[PDB]
């Protein structure tokens, strides 16, 4: 067997190549419609059951609507015509927002709809809009103007939410703080008073209604203040609204420096970012009672806190992970993590719980008496695990029927190892402890007895709870709509099945296709964006209906396309899922790109993929054509390409999952090299003399623990944005998957790069580093702390560094410059002719 | 999260 | 002529290469003795005339003393033993004044000696010390032990001086304030309030006693205060000790930060950094009157300002560029510099111009009108120039024999275009400007009339007043010795002149050796420190002496060696000087080092090693087998090296100096080019298709300007903590060459690389980027900001960072790491065959 | 100035 060698074409070449390859998606990389809603037209007479409202690309991401026929001709397939909502009309804040959210799109990221009076609420640059359709109001059948709420607030407004009590109001977060202002008499009330704008970050810590950085970034949660649903009325004609916040304290926390984009000036900014094993934020629950008179007009505000502290109250608690209001209003809900991430908690909490805020000690403590001992905490549910407990967005409470308990659906890993639905009813007792008697209350003092436990789904497959995956409960029908990975670990299908008496798990999406699905709020509806790794992605509407001789029996049908495939694009092969039994005993699935126009006898270099982290799954039937073109574009030159979703990697599991607890970085290259030498036992064609291996973030991470732990099988690495240095990274990841630095001194060791520097090479042309010179998350310090050392163990690298980029490339010259300097690195010192000579 | 982002396109 | 590939060695092997030859440099790397004193043993009976002591490498760097016969065996040579004076036993502030005064030495850097007590003070690490020695306690027979001054102060105390006047008293700096300390009683006062140690920089800008950033940077002026040398006597029997001092508030200074050393902390620290075109420190003369009583107590200290300020009194001035007192004590002198740079001042100073400080203006305004409007200031001297003032340690002031005269020798480039000494005297006017009129002085109105200006020298050739170089005055023969490039550019050597009737310029040491003297305060002894291309440094005692017909011949004699030469290192083949006639009519020096083993009918590759900047000259006639050694390393490997002295460089005088006057960058790469072409039609073996070129900082810079300008002619750059961009650096020095932004937009422009980055080539393997991460000087920006142009152009580079480094090497792997990448890549990209096939 | 300085030896 011969080895082939790749053109070696020059710099200006492959630029060329590069752009003109690119060039043929012009028409592609616009993004599919996204946050469905439908609304009923309730016209007997007129042609259209629904009209849904969505947002897309049409430039800028905007509203859109269309008309759902209350029937179809089925001869034809109606493509249903977007019309525009809206009329043709970065800060710091939005510009880091956009980095925890993973935001790539520009205009409106998203918004508010207050069902009975028809108002969207949405913010769009500095400005927070709103409009009305589908209300008492009706529908309009040409674009609305976006109404601009007026502000005498200085600076940026983020995170606008109406009041679904009330849709005059809303309520917004300007520099830390809660407001509220009124869309009608443009009255507009600051709530808290936590935090100065005009004193520095150094004595300044505190803030309110936002989730700190480690939320946002591990937890996915990007708000920090609930309005409560319903308004208690007063003997006046008024009312009272109420909004729970969280209030935070960062004074404890330690304080980064990371360069200000703006390199003109040589400066730097603070950040407060809880490295591992150090303090994260000191949180804690407060209300504030807002006074209405009849007319809409602010009598007064009382700002409320717990009747005891936080930490009393909530023993064990570090992360308030989600929180929000029962339907009713009659509690305030919350998910409560302990520091380990193996202790889950759902409590209730009362309004009566909190009191308003005195500075005198002498009327303080006739609030304190005043409130009954019978009003606690109240932990509805509980769950521990040996691994980790996975946060998701499953939280389903039903209507309170009887006054002692509580019914709800929640999701859980915690029984089987996979995520199930299950619906559970607490029995509210009254607690044993008592504020009287003047202690503190043990453990389990606020537990409430689990009165049914019925679980709704089981089996060696996951239901999908995170990055839009969640369950629509039908309360007519009985029923739990959810998406689930049960016909395949490579496929997310739409499922139905009973909630009351459980058993069918009814499919209702299409084989060989990996879905994505939005049920309508009436559940007569739903839409499903799909893709294989064959046909870009569709978006279609979906029918939904019963049997007459069994309402519990769902089926459906096609009503309508919202966005068509453009086809298989000429320039793109598809890659080829294969699998193979590992000897950890475990089906390991990947993806094999072979070369264009493949000659036999002659064998090729291999590019190596890889991202091996948690909460990712790299290989699944969905298309590749878009995100990772490149790998394509590599197998065009002739690279063979392989990528592998070693143990870890999600969508198979809790105790796949937690294959690497404590040993992050030792397991995963075992399952890489396995995967990579099944596939060259079985194709003559995979050189494994020349093997590179690519990643970023993680499979930075990991191209350095391979090149560290294998130089016999990987001839180059290029690491992009890698953690070299686990006690720098996030105390909210790296602990749920590390833990304290303390109680695993080894792990963290042998996980960190930059402690095993002589490890490397000496010989150059095989370690390339990549990063953001602006990353506020895998700060630049873990390649520079590496180089360090790698200087003091005398061995070469090569660096590239983008100056204008955070952990993401948004700036486009900066990603042409990559696949530029990737193709040539890989061209000089692995698949050329010249790379051989120059061993 | 550990993870990386490509949203810089042309 | 067939192309020399030079051997292409293993990174592990270079290595090897690079130890093997440097580890016959442990003998050498003992840096010479330096800062000599003379003391008189006064002892008609014994055997020796003189003691003399100085500082020198045993490890640490510590004070001996040698002995000086009064007379010798002129059949022999006399090795002069050294004895040692002292017995055996970083901070930030140590290590920014370590880069400010470029100190490589580790122990004591300096001492000061009171004549008439035998007191030395020096500091030694955090410790200030005295020892006695020579006064009229007597002369020890062996090691002394050091005397710690015992101090309160919690942090380092920098910048420690005897008072001339009572060698009981010293005073330092401790956070940025003035203190005094009595090494007797123990007394220790603080003489300033101005810092506030635990406040921020941000609010607390202002210190005393303290050279600012770009005094220490650009003037190479490390100290603040100046003792009175003489002590005024009270009613009492105490008397009155003075302290002139420059007050700083660096409130409107620009804030960079820097990244901090300790990388773990990912913090970094705030640098005032006044950037060209900014606002400099805001400066003040200050003065501090201390009582004492009749035992060594202090009465009072009171603290004094100028009776009007320094912006008035001192019309025009931006940096106070030196100062001192006058031998009497009457006038406090001082060097005074506009912000262009091209207007000097030599100004006295009375201490009746200062009065007490007064919160109180109507005790301030009793004061004011109590100081006669004759004490006035007194500009002595003044000079302009088209091109600048170079700042010099060349100032003399002799006795004042007549009341309204001041006679002293200063040296000046503005007459000829050379520095030449001229003797001048003053008539010290009473001032046209009164203070009682209650108007501003007129531009003109403090000038004296120049009595006297006899020139003592003149010239194409310059004396020498920089790095040491300056002049002794023997005030009895009427004599002033002094450093100069008379008989050669390529040799400093040690001359003699009268200063009354001046003629005869004799020279005192030997041709073909450069000197580096430092002359007896007695005027008969001088020490040499000589070499010359073949022969290593050695330091011999020359005595000095008359022929009984005429004294004001000076002869010498070699008296004895203080430092052996170690010899010709095998290793070492020199480099050979060459010249040429440029086409701009001055004729330019360079250095060939030849490749070893020349072969003929072969052309070898060519590295151009290059500086090209201002203040500094690298072609002459000294030993460069210590810090160019690998210069010879790359000739050993079968490299061309050149090093050319291009016009802008020094001992050149004026108008060859002023060349590149607002055209930084546009000029050097002619002159080098030229040079290199003068050479390869001169040799057959200089290849001129692969040709190198690697400097540092203003190396770095033109290495890149030769790759933007020039890349026809050069194949591979190295640019080593170079200027991208001249907004970025200081006032001091950019202003200076460049001028102020505004007034050359296009000189700016033009001399910034990082503007023109779509000027570098499309191919890779040709431009090399080094850099220490934590750079004060050169800030990393420029290297950042250049890469973010390069990026955007689709330009490809290579990058090595250096994260222990500032704007110097001084960790030894950063340096071994250094070395064996420039090999390796010259080697890969130039040199080698595979070089050859790469293109 | 812009003068690097080689102190750093072994
Ligand atoms: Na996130
Ligand atoms: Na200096």
């Amino acid at each position: 067997l011969e080895p082939f060698y790749v053109e070696r074409y020059s710099w200006s070449q492959l630029k060329k190549l590069l752009a003109d390859t690119r060039k043929y998606h012009g028409y592609m990389m616009a993004k599919a419609p996204h946050d469905f809603m439908f609304v009923k037209r309730n016209d007997p007479d007129g042609p259209h059951s629904d009209r849904i409202y969505y947002l897309a690309m049409s430039r800028e991401n905007t509203l859109f609507y269309s008309e759902i026929p209350k029937t179809i001709n089925r001869a034809a397939v109606l493509m249903l015509s977007w019309k525009p909502l809206l009329d043709l009309f970065y800060s710091r804040e939005e510009e880091l927002l956009r980095e925890r959210k993973r935001i790539g799109t520009v205009g409106i990221a998203s918004y508010d709809y207050h069902q009975g009076s028809g108002t969207f609420l949405f913010q769009a640059g500095s400005g927070i809009y709103h409009v009305k359709d589908g209300g008492p109001q009706g529908f309009t059948q040409q674009p609305l103007r976006p109404n601009l709420v007026e502000t005498s607030c200085p600076n940026i407004r983020m995170d606008p939410k109406l009041c679904p009590a009330d849709p005059d109001w809303i309520a917004f977060i300007h520099s830390n703080d809660i407001w509220i202002s009124n869309i009608v008499t443009r009255e507009e009330r600051r709530l808290t008073y936590v935090h100065n704008e005009l004193a520095n970050m150094e004595e300044d810590a505190r803030s309110a209604g936002v989730a700190t950085f480690v939320l946002q970034e591990e937890f996915d949660r990007y708000s920090g203040y609930w309005w409560c649903p319903k308004a208690e009325t007063t003997p006046s004609g008024g009312k009272i609204l109420r909004i729970l916040y969280e209030e935070n304290d960062e004074s404890e926390v330690e304080i980064i420096h990371v360069t200000s984009p703006m390199l003109e000036t040589r400066r730097a900014d603070s950040f407060r970012y809880p490295k591992t094993g150090t303090a994260n934020p000191k949180v804690t629950f407060k209300m504030s009672e807002i006074m209405i008179d009849a007319e809409g007009r602010i009598i007064d505000v009382i700002d409320k806190e717990l009747i005891q502290p936080f930490e009393i109250l909530f023993e064990g608690v570090e992360y308030i992970a989600r929180a929000g209001w029962t339907p009713e209003g009659k509690y305030a809900w919350s998910i409560l993590l302990d520091r380990s991430q193996t202790r889950l908690q759902i409590v209730l909490i009362s309004p009566e719980l909190f009191i308003p805020v005195e500075d005198d000690v002498m009327e303080r403590q006739r609030l304190i008496e005043s409130v009954p001992d019978s009003v606690t905490p109240l932990i509805i549910y509980e769950e521990t695990t040996d691994i980790w407990i996975n946060i998701h967005d499953i939280f389903h409470v039903f209507p309170q029927s009887h006054e002692e308990e509580i019914e709800f659906i929640f999701a859980s890993e915690c029984k089987t190892g996979f995520r199930h639905l299950y619906k559970i009813t607490s029995i509210l007792k009254e607690s044993k402890y008592k504020r009287s008697s003047g202690g503190l209350p043990a453990p389990s003092d606020f537990k409430c007895p689990i009165k049914e436990e019925i679980a709704i789904t089981s089996g060696e497959w996951e239901v999908l709870g995170r990055h839009g995956s969640n369950i629509q409960v039908d309360e007519v029908r009985r029923l739990v709509y959810f998406e689930g990975t049960k016909d395949s670990p490579l496929e997310h299908h739409l499922y139905v099945v009973s909630y009351v008496n459980p058993g069918e798990v009814t499919r209702l999406t299409d084989r060989g296709y990996s879905h994505s699905c939005c049920i309508s709020q009436h559940c007569d509806f739903f839409i499903s964006k799909y893709s294989n790794q064959k046909n870009p992605h569709c978006v279609s509407l979906y029918k939904l209906s019963s049997p007459e001789d069994d309402p519990t029996c769902k089926t459906k049908e096609f009503w309508a396309t919202i966005l068509d495939s453009a086809g298989p694009l000429p320039d793109y092969t598809p890659p080829e899922i294969f699998s193979f039994e590992s000897t950890t005993g475990f089906t390991l699935y990947g993806m094999l790109y072979k070369p264009h126009d493949l000659q036999p006898g002659k064998k090729y270099p291999t590019v190596l993929f890889i991202y091996g982290g948690p909460q990712v799954q790299l290989v699944n039937n969905r298309f590749k054509g878009v995100k990772y073109f490149r790998l394509n574009t590599l197998a065009s030159l002739g690279y063979v390409v392989v990528v592998i979703d070693n143990r870890g990697s999600c969508h198979r599991g809790l105790k796949f999952e937690g294959a690497f607890k404590y040993k992050m970085g030792q397991i995963e290259i075992d399952d890489q090299v396995e995967g990579l030498q099944y596939l060259a036992s079985r194709y003559d064609f995979i050189d494994l003399d020349r093997v590179g291996i690519h990643g970023w973030s993680y499979g930075g991470y990991l191209s350095l623990m391979a090149l560290m732990q294998r130089s016999d099988i990987f001839r180059v690495a290029i690491a992009g944005a890698p953690v070299t240095l686990w006690i720098f990274y996030d105390t909210g990841y790296t602990e749920r998957y590390m833990g304290h630095p303390d109680q695993n001194e080894q792990g963290y060791y042998l996980g960190s790069v930059a402690m095993q520097a002589e490890k490397f090479p000496s010989e150059p042309n095989r370690l390339l580093l990549l990063h953001g010179f602006l990353d506020e998350n895998v700060h630049f310090a873990h390649t520079s702390i590496l180089l360090s050392f790698l200087v003091r163990a005398g061995k070469p690298y090569d660096l590239q560094i983008y100056p204008q980029e955070r952990h993401s490339i948004r700036v486009p010259e900066s990603g042409e410059h990559y696949e530029l300097h990737l193709l040539h690195y890989l061209q000089e010192n692995l698949g050329s002719r010249i790379a051989a000579l120059k061993v | 999260s550990l993870r990386f982002l490509f949203e810089g396109q042309r």
